[PDB]
């Protein structure tokens, strides 16, 4: 009988690692050919912090192809997002201030923490100067990796600590 | 209705894969045949939790659906919207409809709703508190949806402030009317009652209830009070030290998350940006210092160990810069102050506080005078370029010895700013600190590359710039990167080292030959490479062999025989133009020293070149690397001997096709290559050809001057405005009469350049604005008129009385406007160089008109400057050899010219300039002049030591036997003090040494020539 619960839900566009993401935080690897992400999926994962394994949910939103909006459904009741964007394109930061107000009419205050996949490729477009909204709009950011897997559990940490508060929650 | 809230009881907590797949069914299909309310609304009365996405796809649906909706369908909806703002029971519910009565608000503007003034009525009176932050709240959203549709509104929106003045009740209202005023904000007034105040007791109790609520709420108040500051507001002047006092007081809580100095700091930077003359009045500095002082040597309350405090720091490899924690934008919040504001005697001012700062004990402390020094350390050094130049020069050298070892990294980083912002002051008292920093680094080779890093990019980086300095400190600097080059480490000590390697090979450059020899080993071991994990280190060293290539030259034939083919073959293992890079420069430059001896590889490396430029990579940005691959076509103009006329046709056509793009750049990239065409046609025919080769060689310049020409007015720009000049000037100058046979390029072309220069420029806009992304701008366009100074002369010198040849005249009035006394020494220098040049590349046509222009020359007389003017002192030399008749005419000007004023000789320059002028007036006719007199004054005072463009004139005085002998001792004498020197040009055969055989020379020796010229 294990009493925190807590479901998160992932945010970002279409074909933007968001699978990739969550599958490396299954099991730790890469699948090579790429298939648009369509629907939604739960992956119940359970993580050991100083309480012991915690578990979590899972919303696998993606895809723009069909007809139908729904895109707005999965915003219900979310305590937890995070948002994604590429390093090798405009587009996604031009497009994180569009997710920001779409976030914001969706709650008035969720913990968002700012994370830009695919930097493992030696050159980088998007360099350090540029990256100030979040500063200035008070939105935190943890960066990931996409072969070192470096930040696996400490944005979730940043998670645990806005979820409690209190500083002594380790791992 | 029914099934609808079925399926979502279900749905909601953790829906069903089927159901997810369902969608469209799950929609309905919508189904719109009229839907006023019973399948557009459901009622909108059920549980809350699925009204809001109800509500949501209710939205969706009318952002389309109003095509054919008729009247009796708004009085319904706001009514619906007010039921429900008095139907309310959970915080998120209400700010569901008030963000659905704000996107509802979207259209039918102004002119309707008089129930929502009347609800703002009711919210400004509200003695019920609910329904007060209520109506607030829905009044802050519907601001929000209009952002100054309602400008008369804005004072009843301003005099409804004044209700909100009088409760400081709930945080929610709070919250409410300061996210109200955000939106305000933009509204950007700046002419209403500057007595709007008040507001500033209510933020601070707002942020003093919050610090124990929510750190985000106060957050946003202060981007909130940042945004309402962006003009001349009457009211934030006056009353400002109070706030920041406060927001630093309550940072002094250490118990919060950082954001709170992230926002603060940042608030606080604005403030200043916007203005910082009110710490003049006032003595602000000194309390923001001591506050910041313990933030600077910030101590964590458990005593935590910094990120930067871990001894192994193996990860993130490639890149950090990471400055969340609160030292760093500090210190960039700290160094923003101190360059934002001008010198004057601040920094004098916090001394007293620097000595305070340099206690340097505890660890934390010697962080903090790190920091200091950091904050210290900017742009413009003249405080410090008058008083104690070298002000800390053991300090940084005490900081070595730090068991910390932080300490030692905090001073490489300041010394890396010291190289790269104090520009005068790497020519300092280096000469013993160097030599002890390269040994510390160089005994700890533990491999933290990280360290190892960043010294090699704050050192060996200003020394560089010192090129006589670096041979005394030519042989230690190599026991320092031998400590680890060649050695078993990781590949970024290699690239480390190589990279090291080249920036000693760039400050030497000819002078690495005591010690080469032992590099001849390294570049053999290197050379000889090549993995699948080495590509970075290759790469680099592949380009610090170009920089040995280009540093030096002839003295490195045994090198260059190798090297054709070594560092060609490693190019088919791997295809990427990122590997490419700066290949084409090596052997560019073996092509150059080689001459005809690239002929073995000569076709399979221009195949390689034609296979680089033809990828649509892109047919700051990812398209730079055209750019190189694009200079390497430069290189070609050097020495190529005639191998690229079957590959220039190969190459040009399409280099053409790439002079548009609308990137700038990889235009600037083109038109650079292109002028280089020049050289390399001239190159091609002065190297005798067959006379069809000449031919054709002259239909290539006949076809390819167009695409030159069609640039002199068709560009609308500035940046490339410099590029086409020095082109068309170089261009000009790679050629001669044989670009004058279209007669359209002699007055036509030449009218239309001048015209461009000065007054009608196409450049020189102001009408249009600037609605992209702006850069640095710093008003080039000034810089580009002296630039023009090399306009004038390309083929200025190649009419000689043509048709064209008095169209200077044109240019002559406007001339008049730089001689005003209204312009800067630069100007009247630039001037007086342009009038050189047209007046030594014309004669006696040119001649009447500076005759004419003289009046001019005697107003110029002797200005205040040591180097200005001296362009005319030769000019009226070069004219009295030119001209002729009208040398003739004024014998009488032409000699005197002010003599006198050899007096007031300070410059070497303009002393040589006049000697040169009096002997080409002497020496223009063997008639009477001066003689002795003039001749034996500027005898006396002819050290000439700087006279790198006059050996022309005392090589024509010499054997130039008017008078006879005149003064000989006086010149015996002073060719005696001349004696041997550096290297002279053919000047010196045949002075006068002959000559001597005259008989006074020899019984009265010049003084003693015995002492060194016993015989000759
Ligand atoms: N092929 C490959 N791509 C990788 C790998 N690691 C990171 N990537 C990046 O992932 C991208 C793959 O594209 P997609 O298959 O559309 O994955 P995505 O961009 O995250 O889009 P979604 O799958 O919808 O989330 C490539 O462009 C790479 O930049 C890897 O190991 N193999
Ligand atoms: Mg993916």
């Amino acid at each position: 009988g294990e009493v925190p619960t807590f479901k998160l839900v992932l945010v970002g566009d279409g074909g933007t690692g968001k699978t990739t993401f969550v599958k490396r935080h299954l099991t730790g690897e890469f699948e090579k050919k790429y298939i648009a992400t369509i629907g939604v999926e739960v992956h119940p994962l359970s993580f050991y912090t100083n309480f012991g394994e915690i578990k979590f949910d899972v919303w696998d939103t993606a895809g723009l192809e069909k007809f139908g909006g729904l895109r707005d459904g999965y915003y219900i009741n979310a305590q937890c997002a995070i948002i994604m964007f590429d390093v090798t394109s405009r587009i996604t930061y031009k497009n994180v201030p569009n997710w920001h107000r779409d976030l914001v009419r969706v709650c008035e205050n969720i913990p968002i923490v700012l994370c830009g996949n695919k930097v493992d490729v030696k050159e980088r477009k998007v360099k350090a100067k540029t990256i100030t909204f979040h500063r200035k709009k008070n939105l935190q950011y943890y960066d990931i990796s996409a072969k070192s897997n470096y930040n696996f559990e400490k944005p979730f940490l940043w998670l645990a600590r806005k979820l409690a508060g209190n500083p002594q929650l380790e791992f | 209705a029914g099934l609808e809230q079925l399926l979502r009881e279900l749905l909601l907590p953790d829906t069903e894969r089927i159901r997810r797949a369902t969608e469209q069914l799950q929609i309905v299909l919508r189904a719109p045949a009229a839907l006023p309310a019973l399948c557009d609304l459901l009622a909108s009365a059920a549980d809350p939790q699925i009204r809001q996405f109800a509500a949501v796809l209710t939205r969706r649906r009318l952002n389309t659906r109003w095509r054919r909706l008729a009247a009796e369908q708004r009085e319904s909806l706001k009514s619906l919207i007010l039921t429900a703002l008095q139907r309310e029971t959970e915080h998120c519910v209400s700010l569901s409809l008030a963000q659905l009565s704000a996107t509802i608000f979207r259209k039918e503007g102004l002119e309707a709703w008089p129930q929502l003034l009347q609800l703002l009525q009711h919210s400004t009176h509200s003695p019920h508190s609910p329904e007060r932050e209520m109506g607030l709240l829905l009044l802050s959203v519907v601001v929000t949806s209009r952002p100054e549709a309602f400008q008369p509104h804005h004072r009843e929106l301003l005099r409804l402030l004044n209700e909100t003045l009088g409760e400081v009740g709930s945080p929610g209202l709070l919250f409410y009317s300061l996210r109200t005023l955000t939106t305000m904000a933009p509204y950007l007034s700046t002419e209403d009652v500057p007595l709007a105040r008040m507001l500033v007791p209510k933020l601070i109790m707002a942020m003093q209830t919050l610090i124990p609520i929510d750190e985000a709420k106060a957050c946003e108040a202060l981007e909130a009070l940042d945004e309402l500051l962006e003009s001349e507001v009457p009211v934030i002047t006056p009353y400002l030290s109070e706030v920041l006092t406060f927001c630093l007081e309550v940072a002094r809580n250490v118990a919060l998350g950082n954001a709170i100095r992230i926002r603060i700091l940042c608030c606080l930077t604005f403030l200043v940006k916007v203005k910082s003359k009110a710490l003049l009045k006032n003595r602000l500095l000194p309390p923001l210092l001591h506050t910041l002082f313990p933030i600077v040597a910030a101590e964590p309350p458990p005593g935590q160990l910094d990120p930067e405090d871990q001894d192994s720091e193996e990860e993130e490899l490639e890149i950090e810069l990471m400055g969340e924690t609160p030292k760093h934008f500090a210190v960039q919040v700290v160094d923003m102050l101190a360059l934002h504001l001008p010198p004057e005697k601040l920094c004098p001012q916090l001394m007293p506080m620097l000595e305070e700062a340099l206690r340097s004990e505890s660890p934390y402390q010697r962080k903090a005078g790190l920091l200091v020094l950091a904050v210290l350390s900017d742009g413009a050094g003249d405080h410090i370029r008058q008083r104690l130049l070298p002000p800390l020069l053991q300090i940084v050298c005490k900081g070595l010895e730090d068991p910390s070892q932080v300490v030692r990294n905090a001073a490489l980083f300041a010394l890396g700013q010291f190289s790269e912002n104090l520009q005068p002051h790497i020519s300092s008292y280096s000469r013993e600190v160097m030599p002890l920093l390269l040994a510390y680094l160089k005994s700890v080779p533990l491999g933290h590359t990280h360290h190892l890093a960043k010294a090699c990019y704050a050192l060996e980086n200003f020394v560089e710039n010192l090129g006589p300095k670096v041979q005394p400190y030519l042989p230690e600097l190599m026991e320092c990167m031998l400590q680890l080059l060649r050695n078993p480490s990781s590949p970024r000590a290699k690239e480390l080292a190589v990279s090291a390697l080249g920036a000693i090979a760039t400050a030497a450059q000819a002078s690495l030959l005591p010690y080469f020899p032992a590099i001849m080993e390294h570049l053999r071991e290197f050379l000889l490479t090549g993995r699948e994990d080495l590509q970075p280190v290759q790469i680099q060293s592949l380009e610090t062999l170009g920089v040995l290539a280009r540093a030096v030259g002839e003295p490195m034939r045994p090198l260059a025989e190798e090297c054709c083919q070594l560092g060609l073959g490693l190019c088919d293992q791997v295809d990427d133009p990122d590997l490419r890079r700066c290949t084409y420069s090596l052997f560019a430059a073996l092509s150059g020293l080689m001459g005809e001896g690239l002929a073995p590889h000569l076709e399979q490396i221009t195949t390689l070149m034609l296979l680089s430029l033809r990828s649509t990579e892109g047919i700051n940005a990812f398209f730079d690397e055209k750019e190189d691959t694009c200079a390497a076509v430069g290189e070609i103009s050097v020495n190529t001997s005639v191998a690229f006329l079957p590959y220039m046709e190969s190459v040009f056509e399409e280099v053409f096709k790439l002079l548009e793009c609308p990137h700038l750049n990889v235009r600037k990239a083109a038109h650079e290559a292109l002028g280089q065409f020049c050289c390399a046609l001239h190159k091609a025919c002065q190297s005798c050809p067959s006379e069809p080769n000449t031919a054709a060689l002259q239909a290539a310049l006949a076809r390819v001057v167009p695409s030159y020409m069609q640039a002199v007015n068709r560009e609308r720009e500035r940046q490339v405005v410099m590029a086409v000049l020095e082109a068309l000037t170089g261009v000009l100058r790679s050629c001669g009469t044989l670009t004058l046979k279209p007669p359209g390029r002699l007055a036509e072309l030449c009218g239309v350049l001048k015209a461009v220069l000065q007054r009608k420029t196409a450049c020189q806009d102001t009408d249009e604005e600037e609605e992209e992304e702006d850069d640095d701008q710093a008003e080039y366009d000034a810089m580009l008129l002296e630039h023009a100074g090399e306009a004038i002369p390309a083929l200025a010198a190649a009419a000689g009385g043509d048709s064209f040849a008095p169209f200077f005249a044109g240019f002559l009035p406007l001339l008049v406007c730089k001689t005003k006394q209204g312009c800067t020494v630069a100007e009247k220098s630039f001037a007086v160089g342009t009038l050189a040049e047209t007046i030594q590349g014309l004669g006696a046509a040119s001649a009447q008109f500076v005759s004419r222009l003289l009046p001019v020359l005697l107003s110029t007389a002797q200005e205040a400057d040591p180097e200005v003017r001296s362009n005319a002192i030769f000019g009226m030399g070069v004219l009295a050899e030119h001209g002729g008749h009208p040398a003739q005419e004024h014998f009488p000007k032409l000699l005197g010219l002010l003599f006198p004023l050899l007096a007031r000789e300070r410059h070497d320059r303009v002393r040589d300039n006049i000697c040169g002028a009096l002997a080409r007036l002497l020496m223009a006719s063997p008639t009477r002049k001066p003689e002795p007199q003039v001749l034996a004054a500027l005898l006396h005072a002819l050290p000439l030591k700087e006279d790198l463009e006059e050996w022309v004139t005392i090589g024509r005085l010499f054997s130039f036997l008017d008078q006879v002998i005149d003064v000989a001792p006086e010149l015996l004498r002073i060719c005696s003090l001349i004696l041997a020197d550096n290297k002279i040009p053919p000047d010196t055969k045949a002075a006068l040494l002959l000559l001597l055989t005259f008989q006074a020379a020899l019984g009265s020796l010049p003084v003693d020539k015995a002492q060194e010229l016993q015989a000759v």
